[PDB]
RNA sequence: UCCAGGAAAAGCCUCUAAGCAUCAGGUAACAUCAAAUCGUACCCCAAACCGACACAGGUGGUCAGGUAGAGAAUACCAAGG
RNA sequence: GGUAUCAGAAGUGCGAAUGCUGACAUAAGUAACGAUAAAGCGGGUGAAAAGCCCGCUCGCCGGAAGACCAAGGGUUCCUGUCCAACGUUAAUCGGGGCAGGGUGAGUCGACCCCUAAGGCGAGGCCGAAAGGCGUAGUCGAUGGGAAACAGGUUAAUAUUCC
RNA sequence: CGAACCGACUAAUGUUGAAAAAUUAGCGGAUGACUUGUGGCUGGGGGUGAAAGGCCAAUCAAACCGGGAGAUAGCUGGUUC
RNA sequence: AAGGUGAUAUGAACCGUUAUAACCGGCGAUUUCCGAAUGGGGAAACCCAGUGUGUUUCGACACACUAUCAUUAACUGAAUCCAUAGGUUAAUGAGGCGAACCGGGGGAACUGAAACAUCUAAGUACCCCGAGGAAAAGAAAUCAACCGAGAUUCCCCCAGUAGCGGCGAGCGAACGGGGAGCAGCCCAGAGCCUGAAUCAGUGUGUGUGUUAGUGGAAGCGUCUGGAAAGGCGCGCGAUACAGGGUGACAGCCCCGUACACAAAAAUGCACAUGCUGUGAGCUCGAUGAGUAGGGCGGGACACGUGGUAUCCUGUCUGAAUAUG
């Protein structure tokens, strides 16, 4: 393919937020604290390869940490990347583990 | 098994030594399941050996 | 500034009247140009005088064999 | 009333501060002066 | 440093219980000797909020300088500050002025 | 209508040069793929901004209901606060 | 931890310099609690409620004291919690503390094409050095270039999700 | 003529203020030498100035910061058992 | 080398005990983005391209190169035959930081003179350029005084002397003497001979340092006290009683300690070497012109034009050439 990138690990760790479970209607999507900079497309091709499920489409954002933690008076921010991340309806979750 | 073994493997198959191990930060490390009790954290404590493995190819470069 | 085919001035120093005056002078020398090579033809330096006076006794040549030399 | 501030970032570089001091003699020295001489964690940009 | 590895029988000196036993202790390079004979009893809080709020008033360590009787084998002390010689290849303990390595 | 006589460059349309010379390109129809990456929370005539303050001050633009009224005045009110 | 003695060397002796630093007085439990758009009551919670939540009244603003955005701010947003310090009082309450959660775009904006003022500037012209000026050219919006709406929904997102 | 907007003629209050120039009631201009957002250009003996030595970051008959610097002080103060 | 996963906090999950677990030292591998920043731009850590690449489910991912100057090389190449100007490519090299000392270009004022212009402060402050490990200076167109010394530099004297100076304030030598250190050589040119000493950059070796280390002595008892290193009794080491630490002050408890050993490798300096360039040595020659002087204006010499020698000069002139 033309998985020349990083397709290696663009996607890594789930959420299990509020939005979980409860943004499920014709298909569920995903979460996923993909690296800082995976772009939408290689985000889509993650999941391909990999999860062997059907991706429609890709958002993607960025949300940000901030913090005061120090030995006195420091402390800053750490930064992430949300992605929900469409998948398709006739497939479900299948044999897995879910967390 | 891991760890330095192999160092002459010119035959080498490096690749995907990484994402098929991916397991746990890919899938296990998500929430509970990387290894809770039985065997749990083994990336710093072992499998950090993706640098003798990369180190390695990359010193047999004057091939 | 240049004089090129001699070294140049353009050095300070304190223009004293009647005792004193702690004021200060400087640019000398002057320019010109055009100066036809018996070889092909002039590329116009802006030498000086003393600069001027001295493509005479040597060439205009060897007057030349530096500012490409070195 | 007005007191003398009114903030713009964009108005925070060639105009004064920021990367600018990159551009001239004085401005190169002043980070000499200032990081080197007495380690200042600095700021100047944000 | 220390040399005196695990299982190591020392007994105690300088001060307090003194005159004791104790054995293996769990001395590190740069760390701690428990051995055994030096200790009193203590006490822990509940530190875990949680159902097994415990304790753990009973035994514990009693750091100590590593300046204790030198391991002994006669009487006591007999210090190890000897080197054997073309023996293992990573170390070569010695042993008390006494005899030889032991 | 007047005198004080009122940016620029690109996109856009068009004309040809060199070049192309059954080609490539051009126009249109539809089929499909692509449209990356950052920002987006909240305050914003103010308790999140400029004034040391949960400071009777300062801060650009937008929206513009009813009765009365010349009215973005003013008074009483909507939604709302 | 200190040091007779005789000797040696001094950052060698404070009450003042509208002296410097810190601590504590005094006035004094005095003034003041920040727009004169005042609030009353019944419940709830709680150790305690004039101030917080619920409810009915009452009053105030309404070219706004409403709503939206830019600038600037940089989690102040929502939920749960806790009340030391911070709130000019009390505080169960908050823009306070500690946790979590929360900002989803081919059509909105920035990037990006284009150039204004102006900036920079190959070579170049000048100038003790530093450096000044400026041709090509390259940057620079506050201006010109392409395309989406109406319902719905979240505790909090929204011409982004359906 | 008169709101917005721009400005400040008068009085009271404030003067350890709500406020290091404002609040209240009046007041002047309000299609113009008008008013305002954004960004740019002029630097200290220098700038800008419908001119007051006015303004150049609460600083101006020569800005702020660092340096020569422990300037100089025939003056004032203080000077320890 | 028996432990160990840096710190504020364990804890979890672990790695190790024999010899590739730690940990220390050497040489490497990797080393995002910004920053001389160098592909172009840019409010620094961001934005955008060209041209090549591999794996390619063969759009792509990232990667890699592409700044500007200078030297040389070759190729292209205007007005103009030529030739240049210009252009392209390529290999070298520079560029930026840097504390002080050092050379150099530019250069104050407060201050003092009990005012202030000469004069002082001071060629100090500062700003700019450059280079080294030191820099700079340096083998007499030096000085001396009819005797002689013999490159530069740094130290003590000569001397607060001579002298300069509104002869004010103040500035302030040298000859000569005592020392540290101590060497002189090249081109201005041909021939003979002819790769010879002398240096420079480099691969190597040896000495001796730098970067981990190794061994390293000899104390029991009883008393007081929470605790002994302290009291008291006796005993031993000492080329070690520097010091630190240990539950009160220890030579003999621990780290050390005098002394005695030690380096795969990597480098400093020395000597030695090979390579490259250099060029020794003998003979016979040659012997530094816009220069020395000088007129004008200045600056430097302790020396403020003074009767002012000498040095550098902006500006204008301008010689002899070693019986000079």
């Amino acid at each position: 393919m033309i998985r020349e990138e990083r397709l290696l690990k663009v996607l890594r760790a789930p959420h299990v937020s509020e939005k979980a479970s409860t943004a499920m209607e014709k298909s569920n999507t995903i979460v996923l604290k993909v690296a800082k900079d995976a772009t939408k497309a290689e985000i889509k091709a993650a999941v391909q390869k990999l999860f062997e499920v059907e991706v429609e489409v890709v958002n993607t954002l960025v949300v940000k940490g901030k913090v005061k933690r120090h030995g006195q008076r420091i402390g800053r921010r750490s930064d992430w990347k949300k992605a929900y991340v469409t998948l398709k309806e006739g497939q479900n979750l299948d044999f897995v583990g879910g967390a | 098994m891991k760890a330095k073994e192999l160092r002459e493997k010119s035959v080498e198959e490096l690749n995907t030594e990484l994402l098929n191990l991916l397991r746990e930060q890919f899938n296990l490390r998500m929430q509970a399941a990387s290894g809770q009790l039985q065997q749990s954290h083994l990336l710093k404590q072992v499998r950090r050996d993706v640098a003798r493995v990369k180190t390695l190819l990359n010193e047999k470069a004057g091939a | 500034m240049k004089k090129d085919i001699h070294p140049k001035y353009e050095e300070i120093t304190a223009s004293c009247s009647c005792g004193n005056v702690m004021k200060i002078r400087s640019t000398v020398g002057h320019d010109l140009n055009l100066d036809v090579c018996s070889k092909c033809h002039p590329f116009f330096t802006g030498k000086q005088r003393d600069v001027a006076t001295g493509g005479r006794v040597d060439r205009f040549n060897k007057r030349f064999n530096i500012p490409g030399s070195k | 009333m007005k007191r003398t501030f009114q903030p713009s970032v964009l108005k925070r570089n060639r105009s004064h501060g920021f990367r600018a001091r990159m551009a001239t003699k004085n401005g190169r020295q002043v980070l000499a002066r200032r990081r080197a001489k007495g380690r200042a964690r600095l700021t100047v940009s944000k | 440093a220390a040399k005196i590895r695990r299982d190591d029988e020392v007994i105690v000196l300088t001060g307090k219980d003194k005159g004791k036993r104790g054995k293996v202790k769990n001395v590190l390079s740069s760390g701690k000797v428990i051995v055994e004979g030096i200790n009193l009893v203590k006490k822990h809080q509940k530190p875990v909020p949680a159902l097994n709020q415990p304790g753990g008033i009973v035994e514990k360590e009693a750091a100590i300088q590593v300046s204790n009787v030198a391991i002994f084998n006669a009487a006591t002390g007999k210090a190890d500050r000897v080197g054997f010689r073309f023996e293992d290849g990573k170390k070569v303990r010695f042993f008390k002025s006494n005899s030889e390595t032991i």
